[PDB]
């Protein structure tokens, strides 16, 4: 099986483990608890070059809950550096992460994200975002909540891992699925516990 | 993909949630194009609906006649039903869905799409 | 379980048993897995685990169990090292030094376990942090003997100088006092000149080639800090622009370490060097890597190797040295052929398609384009370069928000990361026509050419060009600009009347309503186009089209808020103001379009309407564009009079929620003008407010709180939000505050105050704080009364709302806030006013505020406390003042210091600071007249300077009892005195927060200042 250890790094509450949720079930996590230490996701991408899985090693980002810290990044072979573009220090901070990743992982491919693109009063001014480029790390604006470029980190990664620059996802085989009691009473639950973010545009 | 013996009836855009029962709360599944699909040897129709962006499938099962679109509380453009053999995810599962459409009508558009899905299927 | 052995440490730790756990949690999966991880976070935790590290990395067999290890170890060395015995201290470092040792003498466990030695350096690092030099003075020289004994040793030498550089140089300024920091710079740089000798010999002699890259390493980090003359004064810029950089091994550190050297701190001799070593450089590039012709583009999509990162890094030295040092290429003739040799590679460069590398060579154009608009002589010496950049940036023109169709000719989200990278490249190119405008435009017209009768027609060729012509407008002349835009008109005419289909006709339509509307001079000269154009929008209005219909509402108002007089004016030729045809036409005219829409297209009517200064002529105009919506409102308001159960219609919600959103949409254009019409719905507008509320609460008690989520009640909540808003809409813009407080502010506060404040929280609109917020702003200095009856309201139940976590109603929280805020600047005197029980959950709420993580509320919090603060001392020596202090200084002192402390909310250090500051100067200015203590606690005539040193000292003792007396009492002293220079005063702070992570940190340190 091909797959790959990434490690996502960053200060807390900048939306890793949101951001991998979303990837993982199609959910948006709105409250924050915070992770304990790590915790860890197989994930898998269907692409032109077959499946690809990452076993996604999502870190704390609080100190007082840090765990193992870098014991977390031996052997990652790839790594996601996150920022909160409404907060300056977690951009402030993200030198003092990647510094304690590459000396971990000494030659790993990286994306640096700046999550929350979605809140209108930005902080961290695009012009700003800039550390990247020394360091070779890919960068982008995301949203864990609006989904923008959502997918873009993990395609870069696939590419670099694969060594395929043309690689793609493409759409998983739909298998043909087959042809009252608790059901009448979960219903009920369900109709009258009203839909989230009824605001949005769907 | 294996779609490529189907026709499309009907294709809207959606958004998917599932019912956490312990939680109680509603988890968004999905957002993409949701897909009636009609297959040409068997004439069953089934909801197949994949993710924006990741192209991940998030709703595979027949339109039963046994289901029953349900309004949601919070929505005048959302329905509710029970499913009981959804495969997105591997094996056949039982969920309580949602789906949301940008306004009323795509929502009324697609119940009544639905409703002659279940009558194809009979 | 079987893992949780090794957490019992009565029992010798058992080596085997680690290992499996550590093995089951890296190598592992599932619930095995986080089982193990929690048992090896819990070892790494005891603080006792380090007893352990020896026997760990002597008899493990499992690297990782010894990283784990020696991550224990480096946490007691980080934070308790000073509290161990001298013997323990000793032993760990000759453990360290040894263990090293080892693992380079073993050639096999020095090729294969790279992370174990790494880690292992970083941990010596952390003693040398704390031991070195003055515990150890004969480290360098030691470590400088050795390195000649074994290639091994001398490569991890590098490896362990390297990261004590950037230990000491790049990431100290948070991790050490200030004191501490300057002794351990001033420790290397007296030693470096050793350190050099090592480097340059083993760069001039070795040739391993795995040593040579590590020495390079280490060089890139000294370069941050070392003097020039090490660079200069040495042959070591001929090694790294020619030798080092014919390897690949060498050539990526080489060129980072080169682009740093085009960094370093009159002397014509450096000038040379500086020359020679970029001509060196080039002549590598151009002989062993690629010339100068070479498809970069090409290159770095086939991503070969390391291709991608060298040529991010040729892009980043070839940028960073030009920038600097440009000049000394363009004077002598010799060096003509080097510097646009140089510009040529970043042409190159400039045609990959790679965003942020794109950004980055954009970033110089950008310096070199304003260069050449400023400084004589220089711009012809690049003309050639520019004509090609004209080209490229042309051709990679991104999406400029206006347009709003996509993919395939349809709408979606907007680009929200390509709004920068737009003014980038429209910032670029407008320079470029300036510098050029004969240029560009033959290039332009010709790619338009081949657009019609070509071989380039294309989406994404049209697209990037037309975005191209649009971002260049005021570049030209007045005169210049008439003939280019006319010939570019005609001939987009002719793409559409030709392209045909729903995707062709929504490109060219985008293409030409971006264009039209980015030259609004264009369109001011030539009155008649003008017209042809906006009833051109006013068809596409009609447009079936998804996409072209919205971006003609967009473009309608760009073109009006440019050129709105020529709609107020008669025209020559005209019956009439353009206006009133807008208006006469408005139902039919948007008769198609969707409600926010429509009220984009009244707001632009609005901005027509302010032009006209005439107020009879004004208001008339107002009067007959909200012909419409009045119609609408007097007949509803007819209607829902006598049947509160019709406003239990959703048609009728939707229609009332429309006629006010189109109020809002005129109110936000016209502002104080909008007045008239204001009063037209004011106080049947307050009545309806008062029927839908009472409906909303009827709503909650007949079907729960689940009622405010249905569609119904957020419709009708929906309208008394409109409401507010059209209230706080007009009254931020009026011009007449006597009309506000006389005619407006009543009857507002009798029909939303009581509403709130008697509704169950999740009733309660947040937007009434909003309101009351521009209330008070406004005319708050007019309506005392009215103020205290707003607190009375709302304060005390919305910090109910708020004050049992951080997360409930966020927007309630927000507002709070920003109200109290203003009515503490504006309107201090209600704060008086309150009973001591009240104003008492005022300072507990500021504190609240404090606490927040939450920026848009921690902010207001600091703020209002600094401000009431101020406040009270400009009431001078009063009772009020008198009992403040008594009552609350210290604990605002101790608040502050609690969240400056805490690690939680290093967000609001520098406010958090000046506040402090401002409490502290407040004493040692003795601003406060009666004694801060009890009058048994202290002798008579204490100075409230004495009792505050006092206070703080045991303040910090019981919350910082790691701390040593001396410590507490050293910081003080320090933070005392600077209590009048704020950025002193914040290292002092800065170097509290270092100290307070460890044992036995200097208390001299407290006199760096
Ligand atoms: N508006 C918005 N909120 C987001 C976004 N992504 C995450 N969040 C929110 O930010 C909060 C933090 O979520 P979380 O995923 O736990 O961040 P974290 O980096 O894992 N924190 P930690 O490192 O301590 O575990 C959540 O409330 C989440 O809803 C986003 O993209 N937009
Ligand atoms: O005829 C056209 C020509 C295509 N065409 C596209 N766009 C345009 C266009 C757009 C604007 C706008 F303001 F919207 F930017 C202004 C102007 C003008 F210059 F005329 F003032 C023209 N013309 N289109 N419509 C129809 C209708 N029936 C049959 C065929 N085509
Ligand atoms: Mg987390």
């Amino acid at each position: 099986q091909v797959q790959f250890k990434l490690v996502l790094v960053g200060d807390g509450g900048t939306g890793k483990t949101t951001f991998v949720k979303r990837h993982l079930t199609g959910e948006f996590e709105k409250k924050y608890v915070a992770t304990l230490g790590v915790e860890v996701h197989p994930l898998v991408f269907h692409t032109n070059r077959g499946p690809i899985k990452f076993n996604v090693w999502d870190t704390a980002g609080q100190e007082k809950f840090g765990g193992l810290r870098d014991g977390y990044y031996i052997q990652a072979q790839c790594a996601i550096i996150m920022f909160d573009v409404t907060s300056r220090v977690t951009y402030k901070n993200v030198p003092n992460w990647h510094r304690d990743l590459v000396r971990v992982c000494e030659n790993i491919p990286i994306v640096l994200c700046g999550n929350k693109v979605d809140i209108k009063d930005r902080k961290v001014k695009a012009k700003s975002i800039v550390f990247h480029r020394k360091k070779n790390l890919q960068y982008y604006d995301i949203s864990a909540k609006s989904n923008y470029n959502f997918e873009k980190p993990f395609l870069w990664l696939a590419r670099k891992l694969i060594g395929d620059p043309n690689l793609e996802f493409v759409a998983m085989p739909a298998l043909a699925p087959p042809e009252a009691a608790q059901y009448e009473h979960d219903l009920e639950v369900a109709q009258t516990t009203a839909l989230p973010d009824e605001d949005d545009d769907l | 993909t294996m779609e490529e013996d189907e026709e499309v009836l009907y294709k809207v855009r959606a958004k998917l949630f599932r019912f956490d029962a312990d939680a109680k709360e509603w988890k968004e599944r999905g957002t993409g194009d949701c897909k009636f699909l009609k297959n040409k040897k068997t004439n069953k129709v089934r909801i197949l609906m994949r993710r924006d962006k990741t192209l991940k499938i998030c709703a595979n099962h027949i339109i039963a006649p046994e289901y029953t679109l349900k309004p949601n509380v919070g929505s005048d453009r959302s329905w509710v039903y029970a499913c009981t053999a959804d495969i997105a995810e591997g094996e056949a599962e039982a969920f309580t869905f949602a789906i949301r459409f940008g306004s009323k009508e795509n929502a009324d558009k697609f119940k009544e799409e639905f409703e002659k899905a279940q009558e194809i299927n009979k | 379980g079987s893992m949780e052995g090794i957490l019992d440490f009565s029992n010798d730790l058992d080596i085997a048993l680690l290992d499996q756990v550590v093995s089951t949690f890296y190598q592992g999966s599932g619930v095995q897995q986080k089982q193990a991880q929690e048992i090896l976070t819990k070892f790494q935790d005891n603080p006792d685990a380090w007893q352990k590290a020896d026997q760990i990395l002597q008899f493990s067999t499992n690297p990782q169990s010894k990283f784990i290890a020696l991550s224990i170890l480096d946490k007691l060395i980080t934070r308790k090292w000073k509290l161990l015995p001298n013997d323990h201290r000793i032993g760990i470092r000759n453990f360290v030094v040894g263990m090293i040792i080892s693992m380079c003498q073993d050639d096999e466990v020095f090729k294969t376990q790279k992370n174990l030695i790494n880690k292992s350096d970083l941990t010596l690092v952390q003693i040398l942090k704390q031991e070195w030099p003055q515990n150890w003075p004969e480290f360098i020289p030691e470590l400088i003997g050795s390195s000649s004994s074994s290639v091994n040793v001398c490569e991890n030498n590098m490896i362990v100088l390297k990261l004590l550089s950037e230990e000491v140089f790049d990431f100290s300024a948070e991790q050490m006092t200030q004191a501490k920091a300057l002794h351990l710079k001033n420790s290397m740089s007296k030693e470096f000149e050793q350190i050099f000798k090592l480097c340059f010999q083993v760069l001039e002699q070795g040739s391993s080639s795995s040593l040579i890259v590590a020495t390079l390493e280490s060089l890139l980090r000294y370069l941050h800090w070392i003097p020039y003359r090490y660079i200069y004064e040495t042959n070591i810029l001929e090694l790294l622009s020619t030798k080092f950089m014919t390897s690949p091994d060498t050539r990526a550190i080489t060129l980072k370490c080169l682009t740093e050297v085009s960094n370093l701190k009159d002397n014509d001799l450096i000038k040379r060097q500086t020359v020679l070593f970029f001509q060196n450089t080039l002549q590598q590039i151009a002989t062993s890597v690629m010339p100068v012709t070479a498809d970069l583009k090409a290159t770095y999509a086939n991503a070969n190797g390391n291709d991608q990162s060298f040529l991010q890094d040729l892009a980043m030295f070839l940028t960073t040295y030009l920038a600097r040092n440009r000049a000394l290429l363009e004077s002598d003739e010799s060096l003509r052929e080097l510097l646009l040799n140089a510009h040529q590679y970043l042409i190159q460069l400039s045609k990959i398609e790679e965003r942020e590398l794109f950004k980055t060579t954009l970033d110089y154009w950008h310096n070199l384009v304003a260069d050449l608009f400023y400084e004589p002589l220089k711009k012809h010496i690049y003309e050639e370069i520019c004509s090609q950049l004209r080209l490229v940036i042309i051709e990679n023109m991104v999406r400029p928000v206006e347009n709003d169709e996509g993919e395939i000719v349809r709408e979606f989200v907007k680009e929200s990361d390509t709004i920068q990278l737009y003014k980038s490249e429209r910032e670029v190119l407008v320079y470029l026509t300036h510098l050029n405008v004969i240029d560009t435009e033959e290039i332009m017209i010709s790619k338009l050419a081949r657009q019609i009768d070509g071989s380039e027609w294309s989406w994404h060729n049209i697209n990037t060009l037309s975005w191209a012509i649009g971002s260049i407008s005021g570049t030209m002349s007045e005169d210049t600009e008439k003939r280019f835009v006319v010939t570019v008109i005609k001939d987009l005419l002719g793409l559409c009347e030709q392209k045909r289909g729903k995707d062709n006709k929504a490109v060219v339509a985008s293409d030409i309503m971006y264009v039209v509307g980015q030259y609004p001079r264009f369109l001011k000269a030539h009155w008649n186009f003008l017209r042809t154009v906006i009833l051109k929008l006013f068809e596409f209005m009609h447009e079936t089209h998804e996409g072209v219909q919205d971006m003609a509402c967009d473009t309608f108002i760009k073109i009006v808020q440019k050129c709105k007089y020529h709609f107020v004016i008669q025209q020559p030729r005209e019956s009439e103001p353009f206006i009133q045809t807008i208006i006469r036409d408005i139902q039919k005219t948007t008769a198609d379009l969707q409600p926010q829409q429509v009220h984009t297209f009244y707001k632009a009517c609005g901005i027509i309407i302010s032009e006209e200064r005439s107020v009879a002529e004004r208001n008339r105009l107002l009067s007959d564009l909200m012909q419409l919506p009045n119609m609408a409102w007097d007949t509803i308001v007819e209607q829902s009079t006598a049947n509160p159960t019709l406003l239990l219609d959703s048609e009728t919600v939707k229609i009332i929620a429309n006629i006010i959103k189109t109020n809002v949409a005129v109110c936000t254009s016209m502002g104080a003008d909008f007045y008239p019409q204001l009063g037209h719905i004011y106080y049947n507008m307050l009545q309806l407010y008062r029927a839908v509320s009472s409906m909303i609460s009827a709503q909650v008690a007949a079907e729960g709180l689940i009622a405010t989520k249905t569609p119904k009640v957020r419709g009708l909540r929906t309208i008394k939000k409109e409401i507010l808003k059209l209230v706080e809409t007009y009254i931020s813009k009026a011009r007449n505050l006597d009309d506000v407080v006389k005619v407006l502010v009543e009857p507002l506060l009798n029909a939303v105050l009581e509403d709130y404040m008697n509704n169950v929280p999740d009733a309660r609109d947040a937007e009434v704080l909003n309101c009351m917020t521009t209330v008070v702003e406004k005319v708050g200095h007019m309506i005392p009364q009215g103020v205290i009856l707003i607190l009375q309201s709302v304060f005390e139940c919305t910090l109910d709302m708020i004050n049992k976590d951080f997360t409930e109603y966020p927007e309630h929280r927000v507002e709070f806030y920003k109200l109290l805020k203003v009515i503490n600047e504006k309107s201090f005197a209600a704060f008086l006013e309150l009973p001591p029980a009240a104003f008492k959950l005022f300072v507990d709420a500021i504190c609240w505020a404090f606490k927040h993580n939450n920026r848009d509320v921690e902010v207001n919090g600091l703020q209002i406390a600094l401000d009431l603060v101020k406040n009270i001392e400009r009431m001078g020596n009063v009772p009020f003042a008198n009992e403040f202090h008594k009552n609350y200084f210290f604990i605002f002192v101790s608040e502050t210091f609690f969240v400056l402390t805490d690690s939680d909310h290093k967000s609001g250090f520098s406010k958090q600071a000046l506040l402090l500051m401002k409490l502290i100067s407040l004493v040692y200015d003795n601003k406060i007249s009666v004694p801060l203590y009890q009058e048994a606690e202290v002798p008579q005539g204490t100075s409230n300077q004495v009792y505050l040193s006092q206070y703080l000292a045991n303040m910090l003792s019981n919350a910082f009892p790691h701390l040593t007396s001396e410590q507490i009492a050293s910081f003080l002293s320090a933070l005392t005195k600077q209590c009048k220079d704020l950025v002193v005063f914040k290292g002092t702070l800065r170097d509290f927060l270092v100290q307070i992570k460890e044992v036995g940190g200097d208390p001299t340190d407290y006199l760096f200042a």
